[PDB]
């Protein structure tokens, strides 16, 4: 059963979601402007995007029950590792499959895979990005499985750097297991059917939609007029 | 060191 420390952690996570998640997107209006149409024309608006969002992944992070008795050392290499896959995770939110777009409440602030090809990527990451999507749409995730499975995305023990791995693995291990119990406890079959593998199959999923949006990501940043249009946060995190 | 804005961010 659901112990008293685990529905605290399940309450702090919900709570630093929606301190970090704002679904007014009211600060969208602060980015560069939108460009749809050959040229890169959504980068410096997508970039802003990205750049918003890893602040607000932070933010995250920082509240996640453990994340800072680690190391600032450890809490780095745990979110430049993963902050591109708990964008992709919390992008879910406003992604729809309807016409598979991320509605941000207009249109202006409305994506398709048009926008992410006018961005510079390719079908290479945007076709196993959109099954991950409907893919994680399927799960219909409690809101509690949905911070729950960022937190363990972002605690990972398994990133590469991490120096206290016995530590990253114990505050994993604690996210886990109020995940499963919660899983149990909380939602009712047949939705709780094997959710919880299906859940840490997403994980292995982002691991290689993190490659591949980071190979796409260095041929595009290795060219300087690209990187012009990056955030300086952007480039710190994702790389030169 | 090297990531200065990741830091001041993180507290
Ligand atoms: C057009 C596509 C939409 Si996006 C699909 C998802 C993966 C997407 C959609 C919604 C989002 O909203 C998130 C909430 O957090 C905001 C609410 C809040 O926090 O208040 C975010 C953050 C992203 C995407 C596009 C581009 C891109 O990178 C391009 C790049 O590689 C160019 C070199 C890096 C700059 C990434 C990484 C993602």
């Amino acid at each position: 059963k659901l112990s008293e420390e685990q529905q605290h952690i399940i309450a702090i996570l919900l709570d630093a979601h929606h301190k970090t998640y704002d679904p007014t997107y009211a600060d969208f209006r602060d980015f560069r402007p939108p460009v749809r149409m050959s040229p890169l024309s959504m980068l410096p608006h997508l970039a802003d995007l990205v750049s918003y969002s890893i602040q607000k992944v932070i933010g995250f992070a920082k509240m996640i029950p453990g994340f800072r008795d680690l190391t600032s050392d450890d809490q780095i290499v745990l979110l430049k590792s993963s902050a591109i896959e708990v964008i992709m995770l919390r992008s879910n939110q406003s992604f729809t499959m309807d016409d598979m777009s991320w509605d941000c409440g207009s249109q202006d602030y409305k994506y398709d895979v048009t926008d992410v090809s006018k961005a510079g990527h390719t079908l290479e990451l945007i076709e196993p990005l959109i099954k991950f999507q409907v893919g994680l749409k399927k799960l219909n995730l409690h809101e509690e499985e949905h911070v729950l499975l960022m937190a363990i995305c972002i605690v990972s023990p398994d990133r590469p750097g991490v120096q206290d791995a016995k530590l990253v693995e114990a505050i994993q291990d604690r996210l886990s297991n109020t995940l499963q119990t919660y899983i149990r406890c909380r939602h009712p079959p047949p939705g709780s059917h094997q959710l919880y593998a299906k859940m840490i199959q997403k994980l292995a999923d982002l691991r290689s939609l993190n490659e591949e949006h980071s190979k796409q990501y260095r041929s595009l940043s290795f060219q300087p007029e690209n990187s012009m249009k990056l955030t300086p946060l952007v480039l710190e995190v994702f790389g030169n | 060191k090297n990531h200065p804005m990741l830091m001041n961010l993180l507290k």
